[PDB]
């Protein structure tokens, strides 16, 4: 309720709880978080923009093609990462939209 | 002396064809069909 705008709004109630009775050693209580933010796209943005700057120059690339990797292997990988990143944008801030397009009225003067 | 021609070896000069190129993404959405559906209780016609 305090933070609703950091949540994908077409996935209403975003939580899974589990509660074990048995604490960490010699201590009263704890909890463990596993979160799925879209903000994770910033790390794979970085690593794709970084890769791009080594790869459009053949930096370090002799060492890995030297272990037999074809240029298609790094290009499929980068493409694959880029697709994951393009998707993460398409999950981010998204609305409950239903994929319609602009339409207009006909006529009632039948022949 | 004369060198006639000489050039660098090997880097960004040998990369100038391959960008690489990008792609396109799409949703990830559907509907359901409602055209079969009627209520499953139903007494009000018994007025007949």
């Amino acid at each position: 309720n305090k933070n609703s705008s950091y949540f994908v709004e077409w996935i209403p109630n975003n939580v899974k709880t589990a509660v074990c009775d048995i604490p960490p050693r010699g201590l009263k209580m704890s909890a463990t978080f596993i979160g799925n933010s879209t903000a994770i796209q910033e790390l794979f943005k970085r690593i794709s923009e970084q890769f791009t700057a080594m790869f459009r120059r053949k930096a370090f690339l002799h060492w890995y093609t030297g272990e037999g990797m074809d240029e298609m292997e790094f290009t499929e990988a980068e493409s694959n990462m880029n697709d994951l990143v393009s998707e993460y944008q398409q999950y981010q801030d998204a609305t409950a939209d239903e994929q319609g397009e602009f339409e207009e009225e006909g006529e009632e003067d039948e022949a | 002396p004369d060198l006639k021609n000489v050039k660098s070896k090997i880097g960004s000069t040998e990369n100038l064809k391959h960008q690489p190129g990008g792609g396109k993404v799409q949703i990830i959405n559907k509907k359901l069909d409602l055209s079969n559906v009627q209520s499953k209780c139903g007494s009000k016609d018994n007025i007949k």
